């Protein structure tokens, strides 16, 4: 029962936030195959509505952050319909409550880790001009 | 709960754990793209994703099975109206659920098991149909039931 049973939470991915996310990925996704180009990660994530709305000017360094996010998961390689949905699981929580030890420590090194990589790439993208 | 490692953690740990096994068996959704200028089909596609059509379904099978109220018997001089209500009802589903196949996709309804277990019970519900026509047995009765 604690397995599957669902409740609209605070600070928890939903049932509803999966529902309207598995309708914004078909709207997005064409023949369901799984697999989608870094383009398509990016339209998907500016369609998300919802308790996952990302405002612009609120967000758009997490916007920046999530979608390298996905272009380095897999080398550039197309997710699999996952790896955007754990982004979002994860983007969606409070991390430092949630993860266990050895997990929350594995998934900050990663996030800061990307965090400093988008840093430095907008950096040599503003200086390279 | 010891035994499987959770009675260390915390709430909000098991909460996520749970979040993760759960995500991670779901799956995207089965309906494909409503097509444009087909107003004979796009119509009836908008018609069957509509939830006022869900819960008008829901109603009927609510109704329908509330039809079993009283136990069916071949001596009952009431089971005759029961038969005819309940063969109404099993028309009104097989056309809803061929509506539906020929809204959506001829195989592309297939996809969800929801489906698949309506078009079984449509099935059941037509061959108990002709069945009661030709046999008209307690036997039919009770598969009816």
């Amino acid at each position: 029962f604690s397995l599957f049973y669902s409740t609209e939470e605070d600070q928890l991915l939903s049932y509803n936030d999966l529902r309207h996310f598995q309708i914004i990925w078909n709207m997005v996704d064409d023949k369901r195959e799984g697999v989608i180009p870094t383009f398509r990660v990016k339209f998907l994530l500016r369609l998300l509505r919802g308790r996952l709305e990302v405002d612009l000017d609120k967000d758009k360094l997490l916007f920046k952050h999530m979608c390298y996010e996905m272009e380095r998961l897999h080398n550039g390689g197309d997710v699999t319909f996952h790896d955007v949905l754990s982004m979002l699981s994860y983007r969606s929580v409070d991390i430092r409550k949630s993860l266990q030890l050895e997990e929350l420590l594995a998934r900050e090194q990663l996030e800061y880790t990307i965090e400093e990589e988008v840093a430095k790439q907008t950096i040599r993208m503003w200086l390279k001009k | 709960n010891e035994n499987k490692g959770t009675a260390l953690l915390t709430v909000d740990q098991r909460r996520w754990e749970d979040l993760k096994s759960r995500l991670k068996i779901a799956q995207p959704l089965h309906l494909p793209p409503r097509p444009d200028n087909d107003g004979f089909r796009a119509k009836m596609y908008d018609i069957t994703q509509h939830p006022f059509f869900k819960r008008t379904i829901a109603l009927l099978v609510l109704a329908q099975s509330v039809l079993l109220s009283v136990k069916w018997d071949v001596e009952d001089p009431v089971t005759v109206p029961l038969a005819t209500m309940s063969v109404v009802f099993t028309f009104i589903f097989v056309l809803e659920v061929t509506m539906k196949i020929i809204a959506m996709s001829p195989a592309g309804f297939w996809q969800s098991r929801r489906n698949r277990y309506d078009l079984l019970v449509t099935s059941l519900g037509v061959v108990w149909v002709v069945l009661h026509f030709a046999l008209l047995n307690a036997y039919t009765y009770m598969m009816g039931a």
